[PDB]
């Protein structure tokens, strides 16, 4: 309403002269007490687990599908030289030789289609290893890209929007509540429900089940994601923070010691200190590590092949067209 | 960035890869084109260019901009006498005044901290390494 | 490797497709397109039949893709299998954060009296951990 | 480069080099701090005076590495992706716009800039300006690639079966040939 | 000769004979395709990973 809360009551009390903590930088604070320089890159953030919303189709690398087509006229020439509706049918069966065998039908009794047969046949073998060991490998060796790539995508700005009911919550009385509430109504309005008493609580939360994800301070999060009991907790994308900003310190106004303060901070780093006191305090054991089982991607390709059916659809339409020529 | 108006002419429509044209504003500042080196009228566009328009928008002021005529943003440097001459480069035109006000990319440490007041920063960064990647890891035999 | 939300509805799918193959030799059966389907996924290659029709063929080919994939997606997962150490249970350095955030709940034990302890008590550049230490 | 504290940096050698633009601020990092100083004079050699030379030295592969803030460094290894940032910023720090103590316009300017964080003015500004486009993170990833390295086998594969068309010309001669 | 066959489906497939007609042999096939595709899967995963 009218009126501040908290430390800063104390310094506008004057019964603090200068307020100390993690707190966090905004315009009205800076309006009205003066702010050291922030030692610190923070912001506001999200914590949430590893869930990851076709990389195995990827492998491919583009060549696969192109090779398939090369794969084609190669096929298609050979049998159709090679003998010395029914083409179409040689080259589906070796169409499928490519794919791990399982093709039925009439391997053709032309001797060279037979030599060509052994070696497509190598080729297809090196197609499976290929495919296999490049899938394996992302197995391996990913990124995992998370839930909102935009971040602002605003799969956030309405949870109604997705059928399911999503989740994510935040301190309140916080600087980022405040802002939040400034820029974003709905937001605020919504996520009233999920806000969480304490950031061991807001915790329970998210690690118990019950919900998705986390917001909170970059800092704070960045540091509870190298320190979990089980490395189950990461930081979204990069960690990368909207509202880029840093931890200040409080003074009461114009008159202070005010710039004194500020050289003696660039001091610390300017030793070098900062980064000594980051490895002890700051620097968790968790995220040095950057695991699942298989998950959505799978579902995609699963679906993209759904859609080819579609496609076998589509050419029984266009075959049926051209039956009546 | 920077690039000559072109003739008379000032500014290209050059547009964002998000679909927006590019702003820009003219600026005054070292050529090393020519063999002797003038301060020569010049377009420049940027990430600081649209913070300080967007200022000026938000500001009552008005802004005209010359780039320093030294490479340097400046470094404390000449005479042993007292202290003598002031460091060299763009900071040292705030001092003199010549530039009322730097905007530009400009990391902030205590020691130019005691001669002049910082602005709260537009970015956070740190120092790092430029090596370049490329060493690899090509036959079915391999 | 797979959920069995993923496992159900390959399988649902499978038949969906075997079907809407037989569904189509039917319309222009169900022992060969269910034995077809099954036959053409797991390279048993019955034989029995095949449809002649594009639409059919088309479908079979990219199914035997999808078989290709989802062998694949057996490796990938067996793969995600071969990672055998977790991210966890190591102590990184002879400094270590989990030591230099102690917590009451993680316990870090030694003897007092030990020359260890000597070194604790001795040492100013480590004293604030030797209390962590010193403890219990 | 393990780390801002490279024991590559720490083991220099006048056969690898790493360069720096003198009187750049990291220099008054050498020069003002005493714990390091002894690194400082390693940098000093070889220094270049402008940051389009820097970055081309390593382009250039002139010299093996080169030290300079991400802000300007990280937009540049998007630009190219032949050459990489490596490790933790270090002398973690910020880009702010300077003023006289005595102007008040600064405190105004502050308080702006405040205004233009929390709506995510500059997020979408350094979207804008930081590119993004084509680079990763080199070590793991070349699984996106390999079309040219399958091609690499498939050719191979596919010159078998040129060997099948001579093969099968020579069996076409020599049967019609053996039958005759 | 069955048996001939099943042990050949077990291992990558690569057998020409004569899946029985009978029709619970069928069922027992997919079943038996099932543990055999495991096996395949497996045993390349298992040389990967000693690899
Ligand atoms: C936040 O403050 C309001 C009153 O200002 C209070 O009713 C509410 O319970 C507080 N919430 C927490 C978690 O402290
Ligand atoms: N540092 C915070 C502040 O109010 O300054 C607390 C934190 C939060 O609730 O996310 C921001």
């Amino acid at each position: 309403n009218g009126v501040w809360n908290g430390m800063i009551g104390e310094v506008v009390t004057k019964r603090a002269y200068m307020a100390v903590g993690s707190l966090t930088i905004n315009e009205e604070r800076s309006e009205v007490v003066d702010f050291s320089v922030p030692f610190i890159e923070t912001g506001i953030s999200v914590m949430v687990s590893r869930s990851n919303g076709s990389a195995f189709l990827e492998p491919f690398s583009a060549d696969v599908w192109v090779m398939m087509f090369v794969m084609l006229l190669i096929v298609s020439a050979v049998a159709v030289f090679v003998f010395e509706f029914t083409i179409g049918k040689a080259i589906w069966l070796l169409w499928g030789l490519v794919f791990n065998n399982s093709l039925p039908v009439q391997n053709p009794k032309g001797t060279t289609s037979k030599i060509m047969v052994s070696v497509w046949a190598f080729f297809a073998v090196i197609f499976l290893a290929s495919y296999t060991a490049n899938l394996a490998a992302f197995m391996i060796q990913r990124r995992y890209v998370d839930q909102v790539s935009g971040l602002s995508d605003k799969k956030f700005q309405r949870p109604n929007d997705f059928s399911p009911a999503f989740r994510f919550g935040t301190v309140p009385n916080g600087s980022t509540e405040r802002n939040i509430r400034n820029n974003y109504l709905e937001m605020h309005s919504y996520m009233v429900k999920f806000n969480q008493r304490s950031v061991q609580d807001a915790l329970l939360s998210l690690k118990s089940g019950k919900l998705d994800a986390f917001i909170y301070d970059a800092a704070v999060l960045n540091y509870m994601a190298g320190r979990d009991e089980g490395c189950k907790l990461v930081t979204i994308g990069s960690g990368k923070v909207f509202a880029t900003t840093g931890y200040g310190i409080a003074i009461q106004k114009d008159s202070g010691w005010k710039r004194q303060v500020d050289l003696a901070i660039l001091q610390l780093f300017g030793d070098g200190e900062m980064e000594e006191l980051e490895a002890l305090w700051l620097t968790g054991i968790c995220h040095n590590e950057k695991s699942q089982l298989d998950i959505d991607n799978m579902a995609g390709v699963f679906y993209m092949l759904a859609a080819a059916m579609a496609l076998s659809l589509i050419t029984f339409i266009m075959e049926h067209l051209f039956y009546k020529s | 960035y920077v690039r000559p108006t072109t003739s008379d002419g000032t500014c290209r429509e050059e547009y964002t890869i998000n679909g927006d044209p590019i702003k820009k504003v003219i600026c005054n500042g070292p050529d090393e084109t020519i063999p002797g080196r003038p301060t020569v009228p010049q377009c420049c566009y940027g990430f600081c260019v649209d913070l300080l328009i967007k200022l000026a928008r938000e500001m009552d002021f008005t802004y005209e901009v010359h780039l320093v005529a030294d490479g340097k943003f400046g470094t404390q440097e000449r005479v042993n006498n007292s202290n003598a001459a002031a460091w060299n480069g763009m900071m040292g035109e705030l001092l003199s005044g010549q530039a009322d006000m730097i905007v530009a990319p400009l990391t902030i440490n205590n020691e130019r901290a005691q001669y002049i007041e910082f602005s709260k920063p537009f970015k956070y960064q740190g120092l790092t390494i430029l090596v370049k990647k490329e060493i690899p890891r090509d036959s079915f035999m391999q | 490797p797979f959920q069995s939300t993923l496992w159900l509805l390959v399988g649902l799918s499978v038949h969906v497709v075997a079907v809407m193959l037989y569904l189509l030799d039917r319309f222009s059966t169900l022992s060969s397109a269910m034995w077809f389907s099954w036959r053409v996924l797991l390279n048993s290659g019955l034989g029995e039949g095949a449809p002649r029709s594009f639409s059919a063929r088309i479908l079979g080919m990219v199914w035997a893709g999808f078989a290709m994939i989802i062998v694949a997606s057996y490796t990938a997962n067996l793969a995600a299998f071969l990672v055998l150490r977790r991210p966890e249970e190591r102590i990184t350095g002879i400094n270590d954060p989990r030591l230099r955030n102690p917590s009451d709940k993680f316990i870090y034990a030694t003897v007092k009296q030990s020359s260890v302890d000597i070194y604790f008590r001795r040492q100013v550049e480590l004293s604030t951990m030797y209390r962590h230490m010193e403890k219990h | 480069i393990t780390g801002i504290n490279d024991p590559r940096l720490r083991n220099p050698s006048d056969k690898f080099i790493y360069a720096t633009v003198k009187q750049s601020s990291v220099d008054i990092y050498f020069r003002r701090q005493v714990e390091l100083s002894t690194m400082y004079r390693h940098m000093e050699k070889h220094n270049y005076e402008s940051a389009a030379e820097a970055i081309q030295a390593v382009r250039d592969n002139k010299l093996h590495a080169f030290i300079w803030d991400s802000a300007v460094l990280e937009f540049e290894a998007s630009q190219k992706c032949d050459l990489v940032t490596t490790g933790e910023l270090f002398f973690r720090s910020g880009f702010g716009i300077g003023m006289r103590k005595d102007s008040p316009w600064k405190q105004e300017v502050s308080l702006n800039i405040l205004k233009s964080h929390e709506n995510g003015f500059m997020e979408e500004l350094d979207k804008t300006w930081v590119r993004y486009q084509e680079c990763d993170s080199r070590s793991n990833a070349p699984a996106t690639l390999t079309f040219e390295n399958m091609a690499g086998v498939f050719m191979l594969v596919a010159g078998g079966i040129v060997a099948g068309i001579f093969l099968i010309f020579i069996e076409i001669a020599y049967k019609s040939r053996a039958e005759a």
